[PDB]
């Protein structure tokens, strides 16, 4: 019904506000914790024949260090999206001068659009999130250890201490649900901090390739 | 699929010396029974049981297109070890298949086409009982099945 | 037992048997008959093990674990019990009956393979055959599993064969690619470790502060467990008392880390050296009288573990990256080693000189 | 409802097929190899029992009473002729759902009465 | 002999009296080779004339 | 007095004829765990005599 | 996963020239009730009837509403299909079905209507998640499945709470549903943990599975040797079979 679709729009918004917080974008403490009724107050309950249309749910968050960088989280209203639809979004990113943005797809992306995202590496980057992949925050599962993306200064100092070439670390492929979560690009290195029952803690480094 | 869903369960025979499968009611008309009342008279020994009737029905609709004996033998001979150049080379070939290599313990000679009709209908009858579930599937290891 | 199986069987003929949720009526019947017959052979087994005299030789080989198990005594004296094929009670090889002797649709205990005779009284003809059907399943498994367990043993070796602990102590396969930063994440060979309890984990919050706290307020209890020079020393110095409140703060910080690493509160850990044995060995070698007050200064217990923990080095470096990677490798050991060597336990339980 | 059943043509003895009369709105059966038509008396066509609660008393044969390998009790007398011997057995049917119900078959010659308790 | 399928190997109720339950080789041949029971007499055949 | 079956149509000559030639030499075979009559079947064929 | 065949007693296809005919005895009552004010019949009513029965046992077991089934059938197939149903008052629970009214405004009908049935009985998906065959409910007596909370006194208190255990796995949708615990839910299947929770979750969920088969017998193998096998497999970045 429209109570379920109002509840779904409550998770998706909440879980995304945790992405933006974990990627280091400025997110107010009030936006992180929203009671459903407070959310139902702001965006008004039933989406269908109702005030939330799946648009105006868009999120603009600015990075902590750079106020200029920001990002968008777009919610398409269509079941599937196509190059003509993305070209609308990319025309909006051009309009407002940003670079990075997210897309939350209801069902799937047309096979012609997926390559269109890759078609722009440098100028604009876009990321496909299925509507389900955000229904739950996998960072909070018990199986997934704490991941930390590492600065370039720290990877140089790392590889000097253990005297490693970059390709001698373990890998985590860029198609990995915890790579997408942290918006990681090929060549960055991530720091897995997980508690162990022998050492009591252990720190693994994964390269992203 | 659209056809698989509508038909239900179809029965097929895999004969010796034939490349691929053949529908069943084609095999009874090949043996000289034109009507579907005679075909279903050998398979289903009591017509007052509709549960079997509904089991066979979708296998008549698959064989509906070939209504004649000599059309059916040609349907078989197309699939033989090698396709006959001339048609009547195939009908002569398929008839030699049903006479010899078909159930030879019943009989090898001529009018046995009737003797082969009941018993071959009895394979198709006993395959229904295990489809309806009125009998137990035979046991591979039951040592009365061994020689 | 065989009379309680006839009632369960009679209840199912009249349909009075109600299926357990998630179970076919055949699944609930095959369970209730197994619940009865197991209690039978579990009762007659324990009734036979009570009867054995102290001079019995079976009891001599079982009690010391030399050979045989308590379940072999049961089958010799008491009952051999149900015989199973593929985890199910004996099936129907004929049509609806197990052997030509039995009547069709006999689910009773005798027809389906329960052997009520013991190897000593000897098995009856059919029980001999069913017992042979349950033993064939043992011979077959032993012939089949060995060839699978040997094809897996060969695959695990060829994939791992070249992984080795390099002189950096980093574990690296044949290419130099890093499998682990330290072997096993603690960097310790597996043959010298033992089992141990943490003992800071899983007491109550009220008892924890009772065992590890070192209350100096009494001035009486301290005279009891500590020499006359030292208790006058501990009461006077405000600094000494400050250092001991710091140590107990580090035990709470570690008690909060343990409850993060060990949910379910399993306290049994594997660590390199046994502390409770070596504290126990240094009581006997030095002839310590635990009735007497100890001479060991409660600070030199604290300053001695801090100076110890620096001399246990898994990771060698001065870098802030090397420091952080040792505190993690020795984390759960320094936590354990500050539980047992705590300044209070040395004053009360151990009384080391 | 009924489990319905087949009908055969009277000329070529083929399977009649149900079809709709568009003018009179009356269900018909027509062989596809001739023009023979017949009006549908039953008005039901395809019926399928999924729950398939099945009456075994219809499948049971009275000859079963001659098998030595089946048990029998004099507890349950025959309902018709009042005969004491009754030879009882279970479904003996695959896909019976869950039934341990006993079916009874009366012994003594030619009675053959078959009941269930 | 290679096959790991255990159904052909297991001892079957139809082997009562016509095949020895205990006697059987071991190793890969377990249960595939079977001795005969004492009384058991294999039938030589005849004509059903 | 409690009738299991009143219909018995055949009686067996002796129950111990269900055992083959190599398992017929074991004394008291019903008193042994079942693999132990199978092993003797293997070691009864290897005996010097 | 509940297909409409789970709750269906029997099915029959009837030929009705007009609905008020009611070749069946009982339907005539409530049939007219809906046709006193008949709606969306404006085009015409297809003659071919599909009348299904619903066992009240399986209907009340899963807490299903006739209105709920009416919605999913009408929603699944759209307006090509019309659905009409009893109140619970009926001792025999019936759901009538007919071909599209506007279809009257190939495939024949009775053939096309039987093709709908054999598609419905399997494909309807009334409730639940396809590929989930069964789900068992029990209170675990093992301390691994028992929720264990630190009380206000710092003690460990093992709580008994109901847990579900499914036959068959689709992990991504199970986690998403309300009241299901996101954190502690887990499957034994690896590849569906790989594609959902990442390669790190496989590194842990593999050493939890290997430690289960090895220590189930009561035997004990050191944790060092488990963790190296799970390190060699997943250190390439993806699941590496040993093959
Ligand atoms: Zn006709
Ligand atoms: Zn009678």
């Amino acid at each position: 019904d429209d109570e379920e679709e109002t509840y779904r729009l409550w998770k998706i918004r909440k879980t995304i506000m945790q992405l933006c917080h974990d990627r280091g974008y400025l997110v107010t403490q009030d936006e992180l914790d929203q009671t459903l009724e407070e959310f139902k107050a702001q965006f008004g309950d039933k989406p269908s024949e109702g005030r939330p249309r799946r648009t105006d749910l868009t999120v603009l968050v600015a990075h902590n260090d750079d106020p200029t960088d920001q990002m968008f989280v777009f919610f398409p209203e269509e079941p599937k999206v196509g190059i003509k639809t993305i070209k609308v979004y990319c025309q909006r990113m051009q309009e407002e001068n940003i670079t990075r943005a997210l897309i939350v797809v209801q069902q799937g992306m047309t096979p012609s659009a997926k390559q269109s995202l890759v078609d722009m590496a440098p100028k604009y980057i876009l990321e496909q999130f299925l509507q389900q992949e955000l229904l739950i925050n996998i960072t909070e599962h018990e199986l997934v250890p704490e991941h930390v993306v590492m600065t370039k200064e720290e990877v140089t100092e790392l590889l000097a201490r253990y005297k490693l070439r970059e390709n001698q670390l373990p890998r985590i492929q860029a198609g990995d649900p915890v790579a997408r979560y942290f918006g990681i690009k090929r060549g960055q290195v991530v720091k897995i901090i997980r508690p162990s029952e022998t050492a009591g803690r252990y720190i693994t480094y994964r390269l992203v390739q | 699929g659209a056809k698989k869903s509508a038909i239900g369960q179809r029965i097929v025979a895999t004969l010796p010396y034939i490349k691929q499968e053949v529908p069943i009611i084609i095999v009874f008309r090949a043996l000289g029974f034109v009507s579907d009342r005679d075909i279903l008279e050998h398979i289903i020994y009591d017509f007052e049981d509709p549960e079997m009737m509904e089991m066979v029905k979708p296998s008549l609709d698959e064989a509906f297109v070939i209504q004649e004996q000599n059309v059916a033998l040609n349907f078989i001979g197309s699939r033989g070890a090698k396709p006959g150049v001339t048609k009547e080379k195939r009908i002569k070939y398929a008839k030699e298949v049903l006479q010899k290599e078909m159930l030879p313990h019943v009989g090898v000679s001529d009018f046995c086409e009737t003797k082969k009709a009941y018993f071959l209908g009895y394979m198709v009858h006993r395959l229904l009982l295990a489809a309806l579930g009125r009998r137990e599937l035979d046991d591979r290891d039951h040592y009365g099945n061994k020689r | 037992a065989k009379q309680d199986v006839i009632e369960v069987i009679e209840k199912a003929h009249n349909n009075e048997l109600e299926p357990t949720p998630g179970n076919t009526l055949r699944q609930t019947f095959e369970n209730q008959v197994n619940r009865i017959l197991n209690d039978a052979r579990d009762k007659t087994g324990s009734s036979a093990q009570k009867s054995l005299s102290e001079y019995n030789n079976f009891k001599s080989m079982v009690v010391s674990g030399a050979k045989g198990s308590k379940i072999n005594i049961s089958q010799v004296i008491a009952v051999v019990g149900q015989q199973n094929v593929e985890g199910k009670r004996i099936p129907f090889g004929f049509k609806h009956r197990t052997l030509p002797h039995f009547i069709k649709d006999d689910y009773g205990p005798e027809s389906r393979g329960f052997v009520e005779n013991s190897y000593l009284a000897g098995l009856t003809p059919t029980e001999f055959f069913f017992h042979a059907m349950g033993g064939r399943e043992g011979l077959i498994d032993t012939a089949v599993k060995t060839a699978e367990t040997g094809y897996i043993q060969r695959r695990l070796i060829k994939s791992m064969e070249s992984v080795m602990v390099k002189y950096d102590a980093t574990v690296r396969n044949s290419i130099n690619q890093v499998v682990q930063l330290r072997y096993g994440e603690d960097g310790l060979a597996g043959e010298s470790v033992e089992f141990q309890n943490l003992a800071t984990l899983k007491p109550s919050n009220k008892a924890f502060e009772k065992k590890f706290r070192f209350d100096y307020t009494n001035e009486r209890a301290l005279r009891r467990t500590l020499q006359e020079d030292l208790v006058k020393d501990v009461l006077s110095n405000a600094h000494i008392q400050n250092e001991l409140e710091r140590e107990f703060e580090r035990m709470r910080e570690d008690r909060e880390v343990l409850r993060v690493i060990f949910p379910t509160g399993d306290s049994k850990v594997v660590l390199p050296c046994n502390l409770l044995r070596m504290i126990w060995n240094a009581q006997k070698i030095f002839h310590i009288n635990p009735r007497l007050p100890s001479d060991l200064h409660p600070i030199k217990v604290v300053e001695g573990v801090k100076e110890l923990s620096k001399k246990l080095v898994i990771v060698n470096g001065d870098d802030p990256l090397s420091r952080q990677a040792q505190e993690n490798a020795t984390l759960l050991f320094n936590i354990h080693l500050r539980s047992t060597l705590c300044s209070r336990r040395m004053a009360e339980e151990f009384r080391l000189s | 409802p009924g489990i319905v059943g087949i009908r055969f043509c009277q000329e070529c003895n083929n399977m009649l097929y149900p079809k709709e009369d568009k003018e009179n709105r009356i269900l018909l059966y027509a062989c596809r190899n001739c023009d023979y038509q017949q009006e549908a008396d039953n008005s039901c066509i395809y019926v399928n029992k999924i729950t398939h609660e099945v009456d075994e008393l219809t499948q049971i044969i009275a000859d079963v009473s001659q098998d030595p390998t089946l048990p029998r009790t004099e507890d349950h007398p025959c309902q018709k002729c009042g005969h004491k011997e009754a030879v009882f057995f279970q479904s003996h049917s695959a896909r019976a759902e869950d039934a341990m119900r006993l079916y009874y078959v009366c012994t003594a010659p030619h009675c053959g009465h078959r009941w269930t308790e | 002999r290679d096959g790991k399928l255990a159904k052909p190997r297991q001892l079957h109720n139809t082997l009562w009296g016509m095949v020895c339950p205990a006697e059987t080789p071991e190793g890969h041949a377990v249960g595939l080779v079977k001795n005969l029971a004492l009384m058991a007499y294999i039938s030589v055949g005849s004509q059903p004339s | 007095e409690v009738a299991y079956c009143s219909t018995y149509t055949h009686c067996e000559i002796h129950p111990s004829m269900i055992l083959g030639v190599c398992a017929s030499i074991i004394p008291f075979p019903d008193h042994n765990q079942s693999p132990r009559n199978t092993y003797q079947s293997a070691m009864g064929k290897q005996a010097m005599g | 996963h509940t297909t409409l065949r789970k709750v269906t007693a029997n099915t029959a296809i009837y030929y009705d020239p007009n609905p008020q005919s009611t070749v069946v005895a009982e339907d005539q009552e409530w049939v007219n009730v809906y046709y006193e004010m008949p709606d969306f019949d404006v085009a015409r009513i297809s003659p071919w009837l599909l009348r299904v029965e619903l066992d009240r046992k399986h209907m009340t077991d899963r807490k299903l509403t006739m209105e709920q089934i009416a919605e999913k059938i009408n929603a699944g197939f759209g307006d090509d299909l019309n659905c009409i149903f009893n109140d619970d008052n009926a001792e025999k629970l019936v759901l009538r079905i007919r071909i599209m009214n506007s279809d009257e405004n190939k495939m024949d009908d009775d053939v096309f209507l039987r093709c709908i049935e054999s598609n419905m009985l399997t494909d309807m998906t009334l409730q639940g998640i396809e590929q989930i065959s069964k789900v068992y409910m029990h209170l675990p007596q093992t301390d691994n499945k028992k929720k264990i909370i630190i009380t206000e006194d710092g003690e460990f208190k093992a709580l008994q709470e109901w847990i579900l255990e499914t036959d068959g796995v689709s992990l991504m949708r199970v986690l998403s549903e309300k009241d299901v615990d996101p954190v502690r839910t887990t499957s034994n299947d690896i590849v569906e943990i790989f594609t959902v929770l990442g390669i790190e979750a496989v590194r842990k969920a593999l050493e939890r599975e290997l430690y289960h088969v090895i220590s189930f017998d009561g035997s004990y193998v050191n944790y060092r040797h488990l963790a190296l096998l799970c390190d060699t497999m997943t250190c390439r970045g993806h699941l590496m079979a040993i093959t």
